[PDB]
């Protein structure tokens, strides 16, 4: 086998065969009728968030909050470990 | 200053498409009086009112991206506007998942590769709002419970 005519003949028919589908499909008039599920990340976890602030008068009241979303979790971490090498 | 104009589209019941197109066609004023929209301030609900008959109207998303071309000599064509958005009358739900065309169907779920829309970051300033409220915070990588 080579790729000197090869390689470049087949380049060749698929954009042909390519650029006829893209017309057909596109200047079609016919009516039409009307995926793989990532885990909760790699790790397959969530992210989770105790805290502590105090309320008017005294008092102490501590809030633990869960984070399910695996895109908040990201852009939440990001921000930490960024902020951590920022001192 | 000179602010870019806002062009959407505007799709009626069929009845009432015809009767708005033909006082379209023929020009007069008095399809002013005869055609108007009120806009709600949710930003994705309205009425729209032909010839003083009220429509349930809904400002959807479109899938794909249109451009409005004007031209004078039907050989070159500017580009005038962006259009994404439509009034429908008679969220997920305000994302319309059609095109305009007809071979464009079902585009959002068919013909549309799926890398991603958007949301996902807003919740996350919320986040960091709220964690900006803490003194210590636990966290722990979980599993089935």
């Amino acid at each position: 086998r080579f790729s000197v005519a090869e390689h470049q003949e087949r380049y060749k028919e698929e954009c042909q065969r390519i650029f006829d589908l893209q017309n057909k499909v596109l200047s079609s008039t016919e009516v039409l009728s009307t995926v793989t599920s990532l885990n909760s990340s790699a790790t397959g976890r969530c992210l989770k968030i105790y805290r502590t602030f105090r309320d008017e008068e005294g008092k102490e009241y501590v809030r633990c909050e869960t984070v399910r979303k695996p895109a908040v979790i990201d852009a939440y971490v990001r921000i930490r470990t960024t902020k951590d090498e920022e001192f | 200053p000179h602010e870019l104009e806002s062009q959407f589209i505007l799709r009626l019941p069929p009845e009432y498409a015809s009767t708005v197109r033909r006082a379209v066609q023929s020009g007069h004023v008095n399809l002013k009086d005869r055609l108007t929209i009120e806009l709600h301030p949710d930003g994705r609900h309205g009425i729209v009112r032909v010839d003083r008959v009220p429509l349930a109207s809904k400002l959807v998303d479109l899938p794909c991206v249109m451009e409005s071309l004007k031209t004078i000599d039907k050989k070159t064509f500017y580009k005038t506007a962006d259009i994404c958005q439509m009034l429908v009358s008679t969220e997920k739900k305000f994302i319309w998942n059609h095109g305009i065309t007809l071979p464009l169907k079902n585009v959002r779920k068919r013909r549309f590769r799926k890398t991603a829309k958007k949301d996902v970051e807003k919740e996350v300033k919320r986040l960091l709002s709220t964690d900006a409220e803490a003194v210590s915070t636990r966290w722990e990588i979980i599993a089935e419970d």
